[PDB]
């Protein structure tokens, strides 16, 4: 059917139930300190 | 200001036609254009759009019989009678008569009705089906932070056109043309920390759902070419120059069958 | 107070017309305006608005046949008969007759019915399709705190207009004009701490969904120009001054085909 | 008590009219008021209100033909015949006749039917479209604790009015007037601690959705002014004092076109 | 017991009438009450109640033509004929005739039908619109523990009344009266600990949605007063005592216009 | 056992009547009971019950015309003809005739049809409105553990009754009676620990939604009393003993107006 | 640009036909093609698509009677009369007559109507059922990080075709052909860390829902072959060359029964 | 490629018939096949499929009267007249007559209509019920990691067939046959760690919902066998060889009763 | 409208999304020990 | 539209998704001890 | 469309799924002690 | 009725509200270390 | 289709299920102290 | 019926209620350090 495109990020993208994972998928990847 | 209605984006050009149209318009001219009569290429598909679209939004438009007419008119092969909204035409003729049956209309603007020009054949038809997601798909990989995906669906729409001979009532030719509407989507998003506490997120998206009306128009144009070939083959509407029997186009759609 | 109904925001101006209107109004005058008859440019698109809009809210309006009339009337080329709500016109004529068939009406205000002026052609048509999100998109990037995005969709609306010759019933010309409604959205939001515990959040938004009625009006105006060109080309309604055959406008829409 | 139904808030005044009404009422008087006949300014917009409003709640009211009548009646230019609910009028005339066709009704209260006064023109029309959120927007910033925002939407409503000449059936003038309903909202909320454990939260809100019926009334009043101008221009209903051709109002709506 | 149906709360008094009724009843008596004929003040608003109310629950009642009759009857100015459910009246007259066309009915209880008393004018009308939340609002502040709020909405309802002259069919006067239904809500809640582990929570609420039927009744009563004024002004139903032309009430509603 | 259907709880007594009934039954007897004719007190309220009730469940019943008949019959003032389901009555009379038009029916059980007794007046009416939550409310406080609350709503239902004179077709009297359905709810719940780990929770609830049918019945009974008063006042159905003009009841409902 | 409507993906070829078509086209030629009459192979399945598809989207298309015609026409065995949209054919013949019953049509383009060629048999039918998920399934295993799955459903669609002898009205043969639409899906996704904090996620998907229209077309083609066999067997439409009684194809579908 | 529509999975074989068919086909031949007339085995079950299936998807198909015909035709006992879509048959006979009532049809292809062969009995019927989940169930146990389950439901479908004697209108036999559609599901999933951080998850599934159309076909075939037995028993359609009265099959279905 | 009465407690009262608060509104009030 | 009044507290007020905040909006305000 | 105004705070404002954030958006801003 | 089969695992199986338990039903069964 | 614009922030923007992430997407970015 | 294919991952795949498990199904499998 039609592909009603929609961002994946919660910010500037609407669907908020995705915020818990996305940010957690970056603190878990954060290889930086100081 | 803020309260002015939006300004217009694009120029309302002609409807973009596929290759099949520039493939249909350049057909060999026949001996004489045939009066044709197309009544109703109804919506036999019985399919309505899924969620979130409204329940009643028909999958394929009820457009046809207004696109088949254009198809026939475009190729210099058929002259399409109206026969659709014919009741309006008969009301307007009733009014022409009731307006000049006193002879008092000004001798300039009096409309000489002849009689409803009647057509030798009749191109009935149908949209015999619109199946959604006949073949889905889509790959998406995402390394550290950066990610990119893809999706694509095919909606297959099939159209049937029957040239019924109005004299004897029997069917002369019947063609089934399919088309595969392609609806794809691409995204690429970056969600990695770049510094200690500087989160760089970004995302670019794009999506193209080929319009069903244009795919239906291309399907009907190919159907018209197949009708013209199935006619030229056996007995009907022979070409003006028989040498063009092996035309570049009439050999392409002759071998697709 | 608080209980007064809201005061009016903007001045109800004329409907904003696209370039195609100021492109249509300035056509070369013909020999004589043609009586035209437009019955019903129905809504053949069979599309209803998605969620959250109500299920029954038709995608494109049933407006047409009230916008095509304005299109024809605007170009100094056609005089549009009513033929739409004709039953009301016939009731009012029935009442005129039943009101002055005694001759007792005051000699001043008696309405001399002539007869329903009948038109030489008939511009039937349809909205052959309104596809939603034919081509979506939208990029959004967000650095530390500050972020900004964009979305845009195209809704393609196609319109078919057929000038059927009422005398012989056959179709003279048939044009398909498309238009791409553009609906875009922009946002920019700041959600970064600026101090130890002073959170500065802010957000500006904007959105423009080009109205479907205005895009349909521009599509129909272009359709009317194409009808006038397809006529001027072959046999019908030749211009007043043949030198204007190569007019600036009649060469623009002549080459779009 | 607690069981008494609520007491009335405001005084049911006249419907608040926009500037266009006080701009319409003060038109130059014509030679003589024209009998006009308005049958049905139907709801061609095919739009229903989105969620949470019920599915069937039409976007713009079916009011028109009861607001156009008021518009015509207000300007001292047209005398509007009923022609709407005409069947009730004909039933009441049937009853008048069946009540005094014996001559036995008291010579005082006998109603001398003349005949249905018939009108020289007919103002047909339509609501050619009501698009929602043609242009949204809204900025909101929130510092430490204190925050404030804003939203606004435009709903564009367009109206078409056609003065069809009932004698010859052709259309004399056709105008398209738009209006931009403005619906905005303001809030300001404070949610900061003021002491160690004394949380002061507060919030003030406000919202104004300009009523669709009033915007439609202003659109129709402007449409009526444009009809009167398009008539005064060429051939119809010339003014009483030709010197008022350049009236302050008839030059404002003459230049908007 | 527990199984007895609930006992009745309040006394079913007369419908509470606004100021406009005690403002309407005290009108100057005319020369003679006018027979009036009100057929159907239909529901042209095309609005249905939002969620959670059922989809089909019309916003404003279909009551009118049963409230306009009461309005006309109340002011000692009009005698309202039925003309609504007239078919039932004609069935009952058919039965009266078929019951006494033998003359055998007892000479006491025989009903002397005269003929359907027919009215000199006809008050048609409509509910030209019911817009919801034309102007919302509401402030709420909450200190430590204690909090209090407020909300209010306006629903604007407009009514059109046209006194059509049944003799000549033309409209004599047409008035548009608006009313602003006020629906507000107040709450105050305490949710603070008062001791170490003694949580005192409490909350008082209240809400008043002014009933739409009463606002519609007040709108129609004001409409009737405006009709009586627009008549008294020019030519119709002149008062009994011309000195009461400047009555206290007929100058209030004369200046609202 | 477990498979027996439930046993009956309460005795199906007469419908509980409010004070207005014991206030209506004890009216002064007139000279003679008047034949009355009630056709259809329709449901003009156009309101359906909100969630969770089904979409189609009408707010107020379609009962009326079966409750107004009982109201009229109860007061020793009117004899109500059927006129509702009259078609069934006419079928049964058709059958009586076709059964004894041969004279062969047994001389005992032959039914002497006289003719449909026809009524001198006709009590038309309507339920002019049922507004929900005209005035909500409810306080609830909860100390440590123990808590108690309350809610209450008013649903206002208004009824219109018009005594139309069937002879001349005009309306004699028209009354509007309102009623305030009261729907309240009480709860009290205890959720405090009483020991170290012995949690005592408990909760008692109760709710009374006054039935809409009983409130409508009381509204209609008051409407009937007001009709009888508005008649006794001016010209109709004068009492048997004029001394009872100042009856205890006819002075209560005389001063409510 | 961004505002151009999407370009066309695939070439609208002929509808892909299964093996059964290339198995049906190569049938032995009979003595003479039989005029056949197919009226309506209705949708007796009474099945609509589940969620998320719209409520009204019929499971199998209403296509049939436009696919059975193609089936019959393809095998050189039947000549299919229209008999579907026959009313349009009769309107076009009415117009042919009314256009040349004056003899004034140009001697070239006059259409010699013979009479509606009538067929010796009639192939009625139905889609006797479309059951969804007659047999689901699907295995999916996922080791550390890497995972892969599979799903598949069968939707069984059965079609009934009855060759009714139009002379005597009785049924000659009746065949039931089934088809098993296969709808499967494959995915493979990798979600394992590859480094300390480098998360490599990826996923490839694919899905094929065999279109219902193509399965129905294959079912109907097999049904036609079975009809031709059940005829050739006993008494009807014997072959041209009896030696081809044991044809390679007519022995395959002879043994399936 | 990716854009080709899916290729066909299985061969569209004949509809799989249960044991009852191979039990029905091998019946003893009667003296002579009986003309039978089956009009409409309607869907009296009044059941629609639950969620997620669409609201309108009927539980059992409207197939019957197209499956009962096949049942009767299969056993060499009845010759089924059409009588369903009879109107199409009568239209085709009307066309045959109007095509050869001039005698001008070619002497070869003229169809000798005899008259609608009329049947001695009539097999009316119904689907007297389709109850869902008459008996659910399902066991599932899961040890450490490994787990396996099962579910099964029975949907009972009952069919009634009445052989009504068309001569005298009375019913000769009436049989009720039930069938228990079995819908079961099996799964087995492994979700145990196998190593320190190597999670092995896997899962195999399977499901079989016996198609309702096939169960209905078997129910109707058994119903036909019971009809043939109830006839052979008493008076009707005696066998060709009375020795086959105790046939292997006619004793199986004789003892089931 | 009709007041379809329903308990507030999750146990013997249905609405389960209320269990998190009610019990927490009692551990926070628990002034007992031992 | 009509203002179907409804308490804000989860207890004696129905909407339970509000219990997490309300009580937390009081432990955060609890200035008492012992 | 119509802007059915509604408070943002869960208390005196209805929508309770907002209570978790609002209060947390104030404990995170609380610059006070003692 | 029809048994619309659907996996139980959230990954490759859709229903995500099952992920919290399944994985927790394996960490609780994890008898391995090192 | 129409783009019914709506803020992304829960405060002054409605959709509350976004509050858990947004604020957490700022405490995780908070590079300030004292 | 039709198999409306949809990714299983929340990122680039939509269904966000799956993010809690997927990432947790990888931290539980993470056999890497330093």
């Amino acid at each position: 059917g039609t592909m009603t495109f929609q961002f994946r990020n919660p910010n500037f993208g609407g669907n908020p139930n995705n915020g818990a994972f996305l940010l957690n998928s970056a603190q878990a990847q954060n290889s930086y300190k100081d | 200001c803020l309260t002015a209605p939006p300004k217009e984006a694009a120029r309302p050009t002609l409807m973009p036609r596929a290759q099949s149209y520039k493939d249909l318009t350049h057909l060999p001219a026949p001996t004489g254009k045939i009066f044709v009569s197309v009544y109703n290429i109804q919506d036999e598909t019985g399919q309505f759009k899924p969620y979130p679209a409204s329940n009643f939004s028909t999958a394929v438009p009820q457009s046809a019989t207004a696109m088949l007419v254009t198809a026939l008119k475009d190729s210099r092969w058929f002259i399409p009678l109206e026969r659709q909204g014919l009741q309006n035409l008969l009301n307007e003729r009733k009014i022409i008569r009731a307006a000049q049956e006193n002879g008092t209309v000004a001798i300039n603007n009096r409309i000489p009705l002849q009689s409803l020009t009647a057509a030798n054949i009749m191109v009935e038809g149908s949209i015999i089906g619109y199946e959604s997601n006949v073949k889905s798909g889509g790959v998406g990989a995402r390394y550290f932070g950066i990610g990119a995906d893809t999706q694509y669906q095919l909606d297959q729409i099939a159209v049937n056109l029957r040239v019924v001979n109005v004299s004897t009532g029997e069917i002369l030719s019947s063609v089934n043309t399919s088309k595969t509407i392609l609806s794809y989507e691409v995204q690429a998003g970056v969600f990695r920390f770049i510094d200690y506490q500087r989160l760089l997120e970004g995302e670019v998206g794009y999506t193209s759902n080929e319009p069903v009306m244009l795919c239906l128009m291309s399907a009907i144009e190919t159907g018209v070419i197949f009708l013209i070939n199935d006619g030229i083959d056996r007995g009907l509407w022979d070409l003006q120059n028989k040498a063009e029997r092996q035309n570049d186009i009439l050999v392409k759609y002759r071998h697709m069958s």
